[PDB]
């Protein structure tokens, strides 16, 4: 695969965005990817709603801003046959109830790929997919207060995984 | 001196411009592959 | 933020 990739620099990736207090990250690594997906498939980058999973996929086995998984939003996306834009259903970062319109829907899909548990697995999907979801293990301190420079947590775990993320790329520093 | 590009969903002040780099080919650290996906368009 |  390359030696480095950033989707950012091909219009796939929207501005970042801000979940506040609500356990809403597995929606907007689901919208990010999603997103990501969608611009590949017809050139347009839209961004997505998150208060339209964070309300309705329940269904599916989210729980709202008490958390849920990225998986589960697909699979929402799927059973629902669409979801509507950010501009159209804004954030609220608290749970409501479902206000789905399909006339507002930009984005739809078939279903998920849950990629092998290995980075040189990751890194092939996310050189030849685009942006990736993916589960960090966020629960240290040391991420709150992340500046700059590689991120590197000796008491890190690879089971705990609490925090939706996106992965836009890779690369390497000099 | 490898690492993730990962976009997070804090705000763009926390970290650089609201991105992290993570990293990479480290023994997977922080489970960064243990739950990776995306949807089929 | 967390809740995944």
């Amino acid at each position: 695969a390359p030696r480095s990739v950033d989707w950012r620099e091909k219009g796939y990736v929207t501005p970042v965005k801000n979940q506040g207090q609500c356990g809403s990250c597995w929606a907007f690594s689901a919208t990010g990817a999603l997103e990501g997906q969608m611009f590949r498939k017809t050139g347009r980058l839209i961004s997505l709603s998150e208060q339209n999973l964070v309300d309705c996929s329940g269904p599916q086995g989210n729980e709202g801003c008490n958390g849920g998984l990225m998986d589960y939003a697909f699979q929402y996306v799927q059973d629902n046959g669409g979801l509507d834009s950010e501009e159209s259903y804004p954030y609220e970062a608290t749970e409501e109830s479902c206000k789905y319109n399909p006339k507002y829907s930009v984005a739809n899909d078939t279903g998920f790929v849950d990629i092998p548990k290995q980075e040189k697995a990751l890194m092939k999907a996310v050189a030849t997919v685009g942006p990736i979801s993916v589960a960090i293990d966020a629960g240290h301190e040391s991420f709150l207060f992340y500046k700059e420079g590689i991120y590197f947590e000796p008491d890190c775990s690879s089971e705990d995984m609490d925090h939706g993320v996106l992965v836009v790329g890779y690369g390497f520093e000099s | 001196n490898k690492y993730w590009l990962v976009k997070n969903s804090w705000g763009e002040e926390w970290g650089m411009g609201g991105y992290v780099k993570m990293a990479k080919d480290r023994r997977n650290h922080c489970g960064i592959a243990s739950a990776a996906s995306y949807p089929t368009v | 933020x967390c809740x995944y």
